[PDB]
């Protein structure tokens, strides 16, 4: 896809809002939404302004102004927006120099793939990440001067086999280290994992599989295909 | 021992508390055992004092012989509950292994370290627990002891180690197993006249009908932990 094809997309489908996404230094996705008329051909080169001093590990208040440059190849509809919203992944431009920002993790990533091509060893590096997670029903944490606490909860949690539940306690709570990978009613996350897998596919992610993981109390994993460095970190 | 058990229970009740002498009330923590020290004496003199192993006499070694040889049968009287076998489990904390040793608190029979005093020379049978009838448990252990001197049972060689392990004879793993060992080996009790064959038979019958069989019938909560999904 190209800047013009994305602009034609917005005009044809009457998309009113654009959600531009970009990563910060530690690894948290940041975003800013814009009314359709704010995105033109120049947004894909010069970028859109923002405060680079409120993003962790970036600019200092005195040299704050930065630019968001969206990638046309990342455009899809964000399903989590009631209002049909087009979403794009950005890279960060330094407005002072006009060059890509040296602290932008997505710039570093592109530079790494540019370096590989420069050595003559290879032209492509394929990365296949396998990120396990926990699906919790509750989380309570805090720490004051006289306290420190965390309380994680899940219906699958083995620590909950003797508890009174609303109408009532249906058993089948996986045992510790025994979640990989008994069927339902032990596995309570089949429908949700399929939804997680199918919705990210519509976002442009190459999808493969899904399974319940070793841990009791919601450990899960979704399987996605490898891709080129930047594409894989985008995925 | 009966007074001991009575005052403890009653002072606990006085202070609004409750006492149990059951071997294993708490899982993954120490059980309640009744280690029983014993020694034979004649004309005021200690007969278990000598120049053999751990400062013991040949008679003392022989008394241990009997105890160790008759230990599985002795357990029908010294450990007479299904719960006894939750404490007498290999590992936590022993004494599952039928051997004598000095200082070793992992052996069935322990010879405590006496301060060079003949009067303090004795064996500690560690297997018993406080669910036993002390009158029956003590009479039984005496009988096995005497038979050991009279036959003249070699206790074997001491085991001075912590924790191949199949080389050493083991105690019964259940109440029925101890009751089986009593049916096979009860002549050291009966032939004496102390216990009647009538009593020995009624003991096995009462324990099977009122404890072994009712227990086999009842589902255990941990069976839900292991088997609810299947
Ligand atoms: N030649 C390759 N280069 C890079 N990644 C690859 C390559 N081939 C496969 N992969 C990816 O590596 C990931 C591995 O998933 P999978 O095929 O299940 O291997 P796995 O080792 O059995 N997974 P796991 O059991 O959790 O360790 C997927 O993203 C694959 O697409
Ligand atoms: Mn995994
Ligand atoms: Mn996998
Ligand atoms: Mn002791």
């Amino acid at each position: 896809r190209t800047p013009q094809e994305v602009l034609k997309w917005i005009q044809d489908e009457n998309i009113k809002i654009i959600d531009l996404k970009f990563i910060d230094t530690p690894g948290i996705w940041q975003h800013c939404s814009f009314y359709y008329d704010q995105l033109d051909e120049n947004s894909f080169t010069e970028g859109i302004p923002f405060d680079g001093s409120s993003i962790r590990g970036w600019k200092a208040i005195n040299e704050s102004d930065m630019c968001m440059v969206p990638d046309p190849n990342t455009a899809t509809i964000d399903p989590f927006c009631k209002e049909p919203t087009l979403s794009m992944i950005c890279s960060i431009k330094e407005p002072r120099t006009g060059e890509w920002y040296n602290r932008d993790p997505r710039t570093i990533a592109a530079k790494a793939a540019e370096y590989l091509r420069g050595t003559g060893i290879a032209d492509t590096v394929y990365f296949g990440p396998e990120a396990e997670f926990f699906l919790f029903d509750d989380i309570r944490f805090g720490q004051t001067e006289n306290s420190s606490y965390y309380f994680a909860d899940s219906v699958e949690g083995r620590w909950n086999t003797g508890r009174e539940e609303e109408g009532g306690n249906l058993g089948y709570k996986p045992g510790y280290k025994q979640g990989y990978f008994p069927v339902a009613p032990t596995d309570t996350a089949q429908d949700i994992r399929t939804e997680m897998l199918l919705t990210m596919a519509a976002f442009g992610v190459p999808i493969e599989k899904h399974h319940h993981e070793v841990a009791s109390g919601g450990q899960n994993e979704l399987g996605i295909k490898f891709d080129k460095l930047v594409n894989s970190a985008d995925n | 021992l009966m007074i001991y058990k009575y005052v403890i229970k009653n002072v606990a009740k006085k202070y609004g508390k409750t006492v149990t002498f059951m071997p294993k009330p708490i899982f993954n923590d120490n059980g309640s055992g009744m280690h029983v020290h014993q020694s034979l004496w004649k004309d005021g003199q200690p007969l278990f004092a000598g120049d053999k192993y751990a400062g013991f006499s040949q008679m003392g070694l022989w008394y241990i012989g009997g105890i160790l040889k008759h230990a599985p049968a002795l357990l029908a009287f010294t450990n007479p509950t299904t719960n006894s076998y939750k404490r007498l489990v290999p590992g936590f904390e022993a004494p599952v292994n039928l051997a004598y040793s000095q200082g070793n608190r992992s052996a069935s029979v322990r010879i405590p370290l006496s301060g060079g005093n003949p009067k303090a020379k004795r064996l500690e049978f560690r297997c018993p627990d406080a669910t036993s009838n002390p009158y029956l448990a003590f009479a039984a252990m005496l009988c096995a002891g005497i038979d050991g001197i009279k036959n003249q049972i070699d206790p074997g060689e001491p085991l001075d180690v912590d924790i191949e392990l199949a080389k050493i004879p083991s105690t019964p793993g259940s109440l029925e197993a101890a009751l089986e060992a009593l049916e096979k080996d009860h002549e050291f009790l009966t032939g004496t006249g102390v216990f009647s064959p009538d009593f020995v038979e009624s003991w096995i019958e009462y324990k099977l009908d009122n404890e072994v069989n009712p227990m086999r019938l009842r589902p255990h909560p941990y069976e839900f932990s292991l088997y609810y999904d299947c």
